[PDB]
């Protein structure tokens, strides 16, 4: 894609694909133990989706069921700017700063349940094990990210109830308008855990690519339901500014 | 030639049908009508000039003919600003004067000259059933039509050029030096799907392709004219077609309906042959300009336009198209195939580029987006611009709206005319256009359906 | 004024949802359809009763003979549409019956609206959307449209009620 | 303005012309 | 039950300009705030006390005097993510 | 189960159409 | 009038509103208007709001400044109606806003309180804006009543009375 | 410059007289001998008036 | 606006584009003169 | 040119100079790094008012170097159009050539500036 124009990739689903380190090398981005490295165009391409089914029993294992994405090639975070900060103890810290760092995704589970979730890396701070002097195959950033509500506080449900907008009651039923717990919308801030395992480094250009595994809650519909647990696996790419 | 119902069988409201086999008077009707067309061109152009305010943009003044002249590169300079009104005036006057010559010739042939040309000349006399001569007429006209296309080519290449809205350093008149002769591109255009993202021939987006197309069109039309003069219709065509004046009229009506629908779509969607600096923004452009305008405002107020999720969960300013391209958010997601010379600088290989959207915006781009957004081709029939719920103080209806609506309506009514004359030509060839014969009604000799 | 009355009945009565109006729409549209199809069928099954292309001159008001072929028309529509009129008397009665019956049915519905007896809602779908915020139909969307119309039109349409609706209480979607 | 007067005068001339031609051709037994 | 923004409206957020939650249009009322100073305030939020809206890096004399002249229009409440997430403090969808 | 009612009335309509076309009173010239 | 006569005699607000017969208060409830039903809202009006159990008493809403506010009542034409409260000289002092980004007259902002006189809630004051809004919506429908919605699995949409059904059928 | 407007006014008035005269001349078969040369004269004079206006525009 | 040498016939120019409508109406006028034969 | 007229020309002289600068700076670099996507975006956006400006300037110059600046301006636009073709056809060779000739003809335009 490095030499492809917009007119060559449009309508082809190559805009939603992560860039790939071509030069197959096992390089190493050397690091001073007390500095900061900017990450310019971070991309995470999700490839696998898993939703924790909630069995009706309370001692059965939940298990993770694969889903099919109902949305199309709109599942990728890209053009993300981050920093790699090095602790005095060789700890590498990934700190995603901004970018196209979220994508709403809807998966279908077997049995006909639609599970949308706010796929994101917002405010991700991942740390490796202390003792690194280079970014290599062993680097694995593990940390928490914020998962904001899938629907904003400006969202309106089909009966025009919302959080800072819309009705606060069931207007279609004047006598029973304050019966429905769904009259109160909330948008609680969720948390995800992401791991970035780096597998390929191109030290001649500062590029890093790897695989990720995310764990995050799904949409709750302004609190209308308990969120499911979603597992996302895929590949990522980044460039480190030296 | 009979000029009454008892002598022709045609009533006054079908009077021009009395000219079907009166080739001289029919020729007169045709030349006088051509005169009407040229008269309107000249007179309407002179009206537009007399009503033209040179500094005010063309699409704000109800102009549809001066934009056509300006696209050809006469009377305008960079960004379409008017340099001289005289070329528009000259175009109008030359059409207006020629109109009189055609009016005279028409009134002559319609009133004074021979009613039938068959006797007078073998060259101009035609019988509808004489396939060789009718193909001769097709050929002579195909050679003049191809000559006209080559006239467009000559104007774009050797006589000052044409307006290229995509020109580097801003839109301007450009002389085309490398027109696209590659038949793969040119005819590939014909093979593109007529849906979003491809747009068939409506998606032609560079003057080099337009000019190379007109070299092909001139060449194919001239070749087809020569072929039709030196050949006769073959057997399969002699067997599948109706050979009569009304039949040929219906064929041309079908063709005209097709071209009218095509022209409607062309003016609505394409901003290359119809530059927005003359025709105003396309509706796709106005929507994208709105999204862009508030992208810039909110970014300047300090918002993160990349990571700002909207109330639905999709990005408020930026999102991904179903194929992943970075596009503008909101309902404008539908117009993400829109290409415009003020937008394309901010597009990267993956779509809209965050680095460009955060550092390379220009005041002319912001001004252009504001102007295009406030000139969205939305307006009322009495020319109250903007959305229909707005109050009466903005006098504007886009030229694109006028042209598209007009040519869709004309295309539809000409499809209706095609059906009217094609069915009538078929019935009249078969001999039951005047009704069912009582003695030999076909259904009386057909078995019952049950 | 009539357009206002029409929109008022939409926004306050959900008159399009009323089956009586629907029967009226069916009657008026079917009346138009019957008019167009009878006219066209008759004009295109005409007997060749004259020499001119102007077929209108080929009819005498006192002639005893039908001016168009009912057999040909019947076969045409039987093979095009599957069924056809075969009795002209029933055809012309049907042309009266359809629009007239539609006007009567719509009038019955309007009489219901005089008392605010409206087919305004489907309670099943209102109860579900009340309980299930993921549930949306075109019906619920039209309900929302009606609430918007009512709130934005009442103060000016009913100036005697002195409806003071401050801007903040006016229902509206996002942005728009 | 005298313009509304001139526009209406030209328009009246043009409006009368065609009917005048038909009237002259009918009065003088022309080939109507 | 009240949702969180309605409960916020029961507090001082409903009376005065809230430095941690009020959108950029609420600063239009103070002369010389919209857009630049309101932008800088919204960018350096949250604030623990109103007084420390004067400790924003890079502020000049005019902006400091302008903030001090209007300290009594300002209140500080806990940042509610129902008014901040998605850059709602710059564009809540109100035109 | 209201879905069953809706499908049943729609099916009755369509079946009436089929019978009215396939088995109509044959128009005869008398 | 009956309340004001008792007030003129010397009674207190709670004593005067206690003179109001529940039957009289019941007639002053929009759910009993025959112009609130539906063509296919079948059956008894008890299948809608429910069986009326008791008058909850008369709400008096006051802002933080002590201005007496009245909820503007739902007219027969409206299926839904915005909640608006006006003071004595007809100036809107409170409402339940739809958009709260720019709201200015919210119950929460304006500190509306409601005190009840007579009925079941006699001598109670509600300051929690949730319950004040609930009672404001109740006041929209006129005098407020407790309902039993279980006996008939009442759905919460008003029906019309035998008056309405008779008129419909005979017209 | 007033001579230009004189020529243009003459063109507009001769144009009206010809708009009147052309259809009457072509549809009056009994007056054809008298009206053919008048038709030629009108056409030639009209073209000359157009050319004179053209040139004067280029002289003023 | 028209060039300055032509600003005289401006009211004539404003009424020129309509004339083909008058041609369509003149067809009917002539038919009425011939009695719609 | 009178200092007061020199001032009136500045309206146009400013964007022209900004353009001349970036052309020598980023454009050269873009062409060097063969970033054709960016070369195209640069000559259509940052330089997207170059014609309106250069010509406005030329028209506003004294009626002696006016046409010469006009002819010079048109020359640059011609080279920028060949830069665009070259970039669109990934032709690094002609791209460098057109860039150099555009700057030469841009240099001469600037020499015609009082
Ligand atoms: C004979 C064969 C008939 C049957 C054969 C196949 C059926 C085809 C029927 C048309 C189907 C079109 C459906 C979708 C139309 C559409 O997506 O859009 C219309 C398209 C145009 O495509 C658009 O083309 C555009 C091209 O512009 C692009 O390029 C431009 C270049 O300047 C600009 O830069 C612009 O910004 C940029 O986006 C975009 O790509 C749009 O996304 C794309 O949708 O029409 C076209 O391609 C071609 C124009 C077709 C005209 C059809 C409309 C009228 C149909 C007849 C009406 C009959 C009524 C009679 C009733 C009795
Ligand atoms: C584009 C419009 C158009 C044109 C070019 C024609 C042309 C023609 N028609 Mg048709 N017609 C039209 C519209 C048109 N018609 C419409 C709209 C109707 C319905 C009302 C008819 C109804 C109709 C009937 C019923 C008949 C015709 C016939 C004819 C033919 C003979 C005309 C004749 O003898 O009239 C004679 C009329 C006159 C002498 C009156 C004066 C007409 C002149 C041309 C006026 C010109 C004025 C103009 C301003 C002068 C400018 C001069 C200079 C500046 C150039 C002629 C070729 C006849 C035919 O078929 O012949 C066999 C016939 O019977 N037409
Ligand atoms: C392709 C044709 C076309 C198009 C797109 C336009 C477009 C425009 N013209 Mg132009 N014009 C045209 C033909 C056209 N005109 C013709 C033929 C004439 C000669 C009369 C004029 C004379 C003219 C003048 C004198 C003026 C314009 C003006 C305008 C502008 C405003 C239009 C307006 O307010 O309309 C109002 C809309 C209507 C009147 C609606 C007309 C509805 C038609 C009649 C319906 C017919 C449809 C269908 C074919 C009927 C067939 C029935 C049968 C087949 C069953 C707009 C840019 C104005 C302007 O801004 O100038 C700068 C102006 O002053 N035009
Ligand atoms: C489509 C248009 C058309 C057609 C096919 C004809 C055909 C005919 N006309 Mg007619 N005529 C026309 C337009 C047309 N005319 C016009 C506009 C006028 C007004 C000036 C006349 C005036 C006219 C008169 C007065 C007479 C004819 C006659 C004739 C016949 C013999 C022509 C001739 O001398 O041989 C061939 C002639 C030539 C080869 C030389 C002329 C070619 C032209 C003048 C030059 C090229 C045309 C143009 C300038 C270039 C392209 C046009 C542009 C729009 C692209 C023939 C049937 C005569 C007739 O009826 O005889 C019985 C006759 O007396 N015509
Ligand atoms: C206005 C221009 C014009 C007209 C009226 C004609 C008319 C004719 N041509 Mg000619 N032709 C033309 C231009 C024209 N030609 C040109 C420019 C060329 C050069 C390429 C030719 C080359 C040519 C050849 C080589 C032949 C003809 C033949 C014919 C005859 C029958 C053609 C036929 O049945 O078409 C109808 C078309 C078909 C039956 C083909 C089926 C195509 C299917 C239906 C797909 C159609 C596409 C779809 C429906 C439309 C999509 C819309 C979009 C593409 C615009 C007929 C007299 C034939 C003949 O008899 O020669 C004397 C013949 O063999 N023509
Ligand atoms: C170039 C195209 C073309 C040509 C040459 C013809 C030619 C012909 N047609 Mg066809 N027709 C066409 C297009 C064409 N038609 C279209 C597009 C339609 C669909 C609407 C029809 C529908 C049609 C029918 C239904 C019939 C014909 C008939 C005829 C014949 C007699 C026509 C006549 O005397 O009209 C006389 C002209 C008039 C009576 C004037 C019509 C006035 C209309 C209503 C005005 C249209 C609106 C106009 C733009 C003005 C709007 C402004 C308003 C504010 C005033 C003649 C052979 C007749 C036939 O079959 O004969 C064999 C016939 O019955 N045509
Ligand atoms: C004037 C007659 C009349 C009136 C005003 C009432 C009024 C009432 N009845 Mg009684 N009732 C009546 C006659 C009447 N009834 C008759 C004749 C019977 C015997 C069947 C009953 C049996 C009955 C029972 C068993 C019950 C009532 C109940 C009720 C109450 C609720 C009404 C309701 O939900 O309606 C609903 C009405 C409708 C939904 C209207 C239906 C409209 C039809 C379907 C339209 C169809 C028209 C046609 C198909 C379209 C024409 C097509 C065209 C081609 C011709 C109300 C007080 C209920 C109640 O509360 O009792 C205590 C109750 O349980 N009624
Ligand atoms: C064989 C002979 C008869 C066959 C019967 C077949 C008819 C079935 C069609 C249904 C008709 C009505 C049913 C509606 C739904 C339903 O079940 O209702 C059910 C309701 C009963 O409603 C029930 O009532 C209970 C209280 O006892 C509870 O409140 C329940 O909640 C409630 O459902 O039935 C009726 O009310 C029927 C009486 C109808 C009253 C007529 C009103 C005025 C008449 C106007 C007529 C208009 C004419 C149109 C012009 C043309
Ligand atoms: C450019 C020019 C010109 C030209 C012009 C012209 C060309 C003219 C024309 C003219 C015309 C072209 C006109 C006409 C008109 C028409 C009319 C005016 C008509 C009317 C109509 C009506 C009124 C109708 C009626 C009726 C009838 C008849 C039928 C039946 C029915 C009725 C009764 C209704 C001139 C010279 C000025 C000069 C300057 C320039
Ligand atoms: C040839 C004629 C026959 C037509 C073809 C038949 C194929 C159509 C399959 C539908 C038949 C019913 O089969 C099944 O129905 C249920 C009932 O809603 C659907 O179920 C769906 O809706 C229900 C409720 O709305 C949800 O709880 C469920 O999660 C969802 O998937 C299934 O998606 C469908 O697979
Ligand atoms: C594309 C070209 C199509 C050519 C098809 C016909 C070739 C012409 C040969 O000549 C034609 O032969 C056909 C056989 O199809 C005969 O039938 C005709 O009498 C004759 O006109
Ligand atoms: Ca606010
Ligand atoms: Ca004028
Ligand atoms: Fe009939």
């Amino acid at each position: 894609k490095s030499q492809l124009t917009y007119d060559d990739i449009v309508n082809t689903g190559l805009a939603n694909v992560c860039p790939e380190i071509s030069s197959f090398t096992r390089g190493t981005i050397e690091v001073e133990p007390n500095t900061k490295y900017f990450v310019s165009d971070f991309c995470m391409e999700p490839q696998e989706y898993f939703v924790k089914e909630e069995p009706v029993n309370k001692r059965q294992k939940a298990e993770y069921v694969k889903g099919k994405v109902l949305t199309r090639q709109t599942t990728s975070l890209e053009q993300i700017r981050g920093s790699i900060a090095v602790g005095a103890d060789g700890t590498l810290t990934f700190k995603e700063k901004d970018g196209i760092d979220f994508q709403p995704i809807t998966v279908l589970l077997p049995g006909g349940e639609e599970v949308p979730f706010f796929f994101t890396v917002k405010n991700f701070t991942g740390t490796t094990e202390p003792g690194f002097t280079s970014i290599n195959s062993s680097t694995d950033f593990v940390g928490d990210f914020n998962v904001p509500s899938y629907r904003g506080a400006g969202f309106l449900d089909p009966k025009a109830r919302g959080l800072y907008t819309g009705y606060d009651n069931a207007v279609a039923l004047p006598s029973a308008a304050d019966k429905f717990r769904t009259n109160k919308k909330e948008t609680p801030l969720g948390k995800g855990t992401l791991s970035l395992q780096v597998t390929q480094v191109d030290g001649s250009t500062g590029e890093i690519a790897g695989i990720f595994e995310s764990e995050q809650p799904s949409d709750t519909d302004l609190g209308a339901k308990e969120p499911l647990d979603v597992k996302v696996r895929g590949i990522f790419y980044g460039r480190v500014d030296t | 030639g009979g000029r009454d119902l008892p002598s022709t069988g045609f009533a006054w409201w079908s009077g021009n049908a009395r000219l079907i086999n009166l080739s001289g008077k029919l020729l007169g009707a045709h030349v006088a009508h051509a005169g009407l067309i040229v008269f309107w061109a000249g007179a309407m152009t002179l009206f537009e000039v007399a009503h033209f305010i040179p500094e005010k943009p063309m699409y704000e003044q109800g102009l549809i003919l001066l934009p056509h002249i300006a696209t050809l590169g006469w009377g305008v300079g960079p960004a379409g600003e008017v340099t001289d009104i005289f070329p528009f005036f000259v175009v109008g006057v030359l059409h207006l004067i020629s109109s009189a010559v055609l009016g005279l010739g028409g009134i002559y042939h319609a009133l004074r000259g021979p009613e039938v040309l068959e006797e007078y000349s073998s060259f101009f006399g035609y019988d509808w059933k004489d396939k060789n001569q009718m193909t001769n007429i097709i050929g002579y006209h195909l050679i003049l039509l191809g000559c006209g296309a080559l006239l467009l080519v000559f104007k774009a290449m050797f006589f000052g050029g044409v307006y290229d809205t995509w020109a580097p350093g801003g839109g301007d008149v450009r002389v085309i030096t490398n027109p696209t002769l590659n038949p793969a591109i040119i005819f590939g255009y014909l093979l593109k799907a007529p849906f979003g993202g491809e747009g068939w021939i409506i998606s032609v987006n560079n003057m080099e392709d337009i000019i190379g197309g007109h070299i092909w069109i001139g060449l194919i039309c001239i070749s087809g004219g020569i072929w039709h003069i030196l050949t006769k219709p073959f057997g399969w065509a002699r067997r599948a077609l109706i050979w009569s004046g009304e039949a040929y009229l219906s064929y041309s009506l079908g063709a005209l309906s097709l071209m009218g629908f095509i022209a409607s779509v062309f003016v609505w969607f394409n901003n290359t042959a119809y530059p927005s600096e003359f025709y105003g923004p396309t509706g796709m452009e106005a929507s994208q300009s709105q999204a862009f305008t508030f992208l810039v405002r909110d970014q300047r107020l300090g918002a993160n336009i990349a990571s700002a999720q909207g109330p639905t969960g999709l990005g408020k300013y930026l999102m991904r198209s179903p194929s992943g391209e970075i596009i503008f958010g909101g309902e404008t997601m539908r117009f993400w195939d829109f290409r415009g010379p003020w937008l394309e600088p901010l597009r990267g290989p993956n779509g809209l580029d965050l680095d460009k959207l955060r550092n390379d915006i220009q005041p002319w781009q912001v001004r252009r987006a504001a102007e295009y957004m406030t000139h969205a081709p939305l307006g009322s029939l009495n020319s109250v611009g903007g959305v229909i719920t707005d109050v009466n103080s903005f006098n504007y209806v886009s030229p694109r709206a006028w042209l598209a609506t007009s040519h869709f309506v004309l295309g539809f009514f000409f499809l209706v005319g095609h059906l009217w004359h094609a069915g009538r030509a078929r019935a009249a060839a078969a001999g039951f256009e005047k009704g069912i014969d009582r003695e030999t009604e076909p259904t009386l000799f057909m078995p019952d359906l049950d | 004024g009539i357009f206002r009355f029409i929109l008022f009945l939409q926004g306050f009565h959900n008159w399009t949802l009323n089956p009586f109006h629907m029967m009226g729409v069916a009657g008026i549209l079917g009346g138009a359809l019957l008019c167009a199809i009878h006219g066209a069928t008759v004009e295109n099954t005409l007997f060749e009763d004259g020499e001119d292309s102007n077929t209108f001159r080929a009819f005498e008001p006192t002639q005893a003979e039908e001016t168009y072929s009912m057999v040909t028309a019947n076969r045409f529509w039987s093979q095009i549409f599957g069924i056809a009129f075969s009795n002209k008397r029933w055809l012309h009665f049907f042309m009266l019956f359809v629009p007239v019956t539609g006007l009567w049915m719509s009038s019955v519905g309007i009489v219901g609206l005089a008392l605010n007896l409206r087919a305004y809602d489907f309670v099943s779908q209102e109860l579900r959307a009340a309980e299930d915020p993921e549930f949306e139909t075109f019906y619920t969307k039209n309900i929302l449209l009606n609430e918007g119309m009512r709130a934005w039109m009442a103060p000016q349409d009913q100036p005697h009620e002195n409806f003071i609706f401050p801007e903040e209480v006016l229902p509206r979607g996002n942005a728009l | 303005n005298l313009e509304p007067i001139f526009q209406l005068t030209f328009l009246g001339l043009i409006v009368l012309a065609g009917p005048a031609v038909v009237f002259v051709l009918a009065f003088r037994g022309g080939d109507l | 039950e009240l949702n969180a923004v309605d409960a916020k409206l029961t507090t001082d957020f409903g009376q005065k300009i809230d430095l941690n939650n009020s959108d950029i249009r609420d600063f239009r009322g103070l002369r010389g705030f919209y857009p630049n100073l309101a932008s800088e305030i919204i960018k350096n939020a949250p604030y623990d006390t109103v007084e420390e809206v004067l400790d924003i890096p890079g502020l000049s004399e005019t902006q400091k005097s302008r903030l001090e002249a209007n300290l009594g229009s300002f209140t500080v409440t806990e940042p509610s993510i129902e008014l901040t997430s998605g850059d709602d403090r710059i564009n809540p969808g109100v035109y | 189960m209201e879905s069953v009612a809706y499908i049943l009335v729609l099916t009755m309509a369509l079946a009436v159409l089929f019978f009215a076309i396939a088995f109509r009173e044959p128009p005869r010239i008398e | 009038r009956r309340v004001d006569s008792q007030l003129a005699e010397g009674a207190s607000l709670s004593e005067a509103w206690s003179t109001i017969p529940e039957k009289l208060a019941f007639y002053d409830y929009v759910g009993n208007s025959p112009a609130k039903g539906g063509l296919f809202r079948t059956g008894a009006m008890n299948s809608g709001d429910g069986i009326a159990q008791e008058w909850i008493g008369h709400p008096i809403f006051k802002d933080k400044e002590g201005r007496e506010l009245e909820v503007r009542r739902m007219p027969n034409f409206f299926e839904t109606f915005p909640v608006i409260m006006t003071d004595a000289d007809g100036v809107v002092r409170a409402d339940i806003p739809f958009r709260r980004s720019e709201s200015k007259f919210s119950v929460e902002q304006t500190g509306v309180t409601v005190s009840f006189y007579g009925g079941a809630l006699d001598g109670q004051t509600f300051s929690n804006p949730s319950d004040v809004k609930k009672f404001a919506r109740k006041a929209q429908l006129g005098e407020g009543f407790d309902f039993d919605t279980e006996t008939f699995n009442s759905d919460g949409v008003f029906r019309t009375s035998p008056r309405g059904w008779f008129t419909f059928g005979h017209a | 410059s007033i001579v230009f407007q004189i020529a243009l006014a003459a063109l507009v008035l001769f144009s009206f007289v010809m708009v009147v005269g052309v259809p009457v001349a072509y549809a009056s078969p009994q007056n054809w001998d008298r009206s053919k040369p008048l038709l030629y004269l009108g056409s030639g004079i009209w073209a000359i008036l157009v050319i004179v206006v053209a040139l004067l525009n280029f002289l003023v | 606006k028209l060039p300055e040498a032509y600003q005289i016939f401006d009211p004539l120019v404003d009424v020129l584009p309509v004339i083909p409508l008058f041609f369509l109406a003149l067809a009917f006028v002539w038919q009425a003169a011939v009695g719609f034969k | 040119y009178s200092p007061e007229k020199i001032a009136q020309l500045q309206v146009y002289v400013n964007p022209i100079a900004v353009a001349r600068d970036g052309m020598e700076k980023r454009l050269q670099g873009l062409i060097a790094d063969q970033n054709w996507v960016d070369t195209q975006t640069y000559i259509h956006g940052p330089l997207g008012q170059l014609r309106r400006d250069m010509l406005g300037l030329a028209s506003s110059l004294l009626p002696k170097d006016q046409d010469k600046a006009k002819t010079l301006a048109k020359e640059v636009f011609g080279h920028l159009e060949r830069l665009d073709a070259a970039a669109k056809d990934r032709n690094g060779s002609q791209a460098k050539i057109q860039y150099q000739e555009a700057l030469a003809d841009f240099d001469s335009f600037l020499n015609l500036l009082p």
